């Protein structure tokens, strides 16, 4: 018989695994812009540490 | 911000409720619920693979 | 406790003294101080319709109490004593329009106490008092009395604006004060509310730089 699972080599897995990659770029990269401009008043209205 | 925004009161210098690091601890009271939750299903009744 | 009677009646008296004085500073704390300064024709002393050591003035609009200081009467160094009046919510200056001379050492009182060491963090109520009459004086002389090298016709609007960015030009710490500036009518009936909102304002400010969110 053969065992059925989701897979990491399977089309779906690897879409999965690219849009999870992407999503955390995505938010380091808004981590990285956040802390260079820190000391601006957009940011600073946001609470920074939250 | 709300809290601050909305207090009409001159004498706002009291900051006992909000501000400082107090937002850190009502964010872990907040999670405490879900951390003691996952405590008592992971002792009780753990899950586990099934063929 | 290894205390005795007296003592426990002393420690009595001691909390109850305490308890009274909370409750007179949490009384004290719902009052708003202001600095009234101005030249002596300014009109200081009839800003309020509402109403020797330091005159003090005292009036409540719209659920707001407001003790006014006037200083003027200290002749003495002012080095010496501004700093007990730096825990003060707004300095109000009065400047007399239609008198050209006391406009000018107005100008120069205006420049000193908003170029102190102390008032760093605190911000102007300027009113422009004399308006219409002034008005005329401007429409019969220009504004060369005073401001010779000021350019402009003998409009009021012309002569108006340029005397209040002057005013608002000799400002120099414009990174954490902000000046508001009112024409004062003669029969003006917003005063007491112009002042309320600029106090209303500046206490949201001030929370919004201790909670760091400015």
């Amino acid at each position: 018989k053969e065992i059925e699972f989701l897979s990491w080599t399977e089309p779906f897995g690897i879409a999965l695994t690219l849009f999870a990659v992407l999503g955390i770029f995505l938010t380091a990269f808004v981590l990285g812009v956040f802390i260079k401009f820190r000391n601006t008043p957009i940011v600073k209205a946001t609470n920074r540490e939250l | 911000v709300l809290l601050v925004f909305e207090a009409k009161i001159p004498t706002s210098f009291h900051r006992k409720w909000w501000g400082l690091n107090l937002q850190f601890l009502l964010v872990f009271l907040c999670t405490f619920m879900q951390i003691v939750i996952c405590v008592i299903w992971l002792y009780t009744a753990p899950p586990s693979s099934y063929r | 406790c290894t205390l005795s009677a007296e003592d426990k009646a002393a420690v009595e008296r001691s909390k109850m003294i305490d308890r009274n004085l909370r409750e007179d500073g949490e009384k004290a704390a719902r009052e708003v101080k202001l600095l009234l300064l101005g030249a002596d024709n300014s009109g200081k002393s009839t800003i309020v319709k509402q109403m020797t050591g330091i005159v003090e003035t005292h009036f409540t609009f719209k659920d707001l109490h407001f003790k006014m200081f006037d200083v003027g009467g200290q002749r003495s160094e002012r080095k010496k004593w501004i700093h007990c009046f730096e825990d003060v919510a707004a300095i109000i200056f009065c400047v007399d329009l239609s008198d050209y001379n006391r406009m000018h050492e107005s100008m120069k009182l205006f420049d000193s106490i908003c170029n102190n060491k102390w008032f760093t963090d605190t911000s102007i109520i300027l009113f422009l008092n004399k308006k219409d009459l002034f008005e005329e004086k401007i429409k019969k002389s220009p504004l060369t009395i005073c401001y010779q090298e000021y350019a402009g016709s003998n409009t009021y609007e012309e002569a108006a604006a340029y005397i209040q960015c002057q005013f608002e030009d000799l400002n120099k710490r414009k990174d954490t004060k902000e000046i508001y500036t009112h024409f004062t009518c003669a029969t003006d009936t917003k005063n007491a509310q112009f002042i309320f909102d600029a106090v209303t304002d500046v206490i949201i400010k001030n929370n919004l730089k201790d909670c760091g969110l400015f």
